[PDB]
């Protein structure tokens, strides 16, 4: 490709190439609740943006890195953002829920 | 602006 890719391109649950329009849309077509997907933040060049559909609403959660190769999520620090993925998949993430399935890029 | 999680 030639391209240096964002380091989570690839990762099933990453959309580099949407809107946050798009991202609501996906969540609610394709995806179901508990349905989850990850973009690069719209206002915070570096940072992430977790996208999780509940029974009734999309909630939107930041994830930032450290300067040391970490990222911080909740005030919790994570050695990758699938270490997020897999944390919140065995702790509830919004009170009564967890992660169930990525959205898949499209 | 952002939720926080639960756990937070």
């Amino acid at each position: 490709s030639g391209r240096e890719e964002d380091p989570h391109e690839g990762k099933i649950w990453f959309h580099g190439k949407i809107s946050k329009q798009e991202a609501y849309n996906l969540l609610m077509t394709v995806g179901q609740v508990s349905s989850f997907l990850v973009r690069p933040s719209d206002n915070t060049p570096g940072d992430y943006s977790l996208y999780f559909r509940t029974n009734e609403n999309i909630q939107r959660f930041k994830i930032s890195p450290t300067p040391n190769n970490q990222f911080m999520m909740g005030g919790r620090y994570y050695n990758s953002i699938g270490d997020i993925i897999d944390h919140y998949r065995k702790e509830q993430i919004v009170e009564g829920y967890y992660l169930k399935e990525p959205v898949p890029m499209q | 602006d952002y939720a926080e999680p639960m756990d937070a």
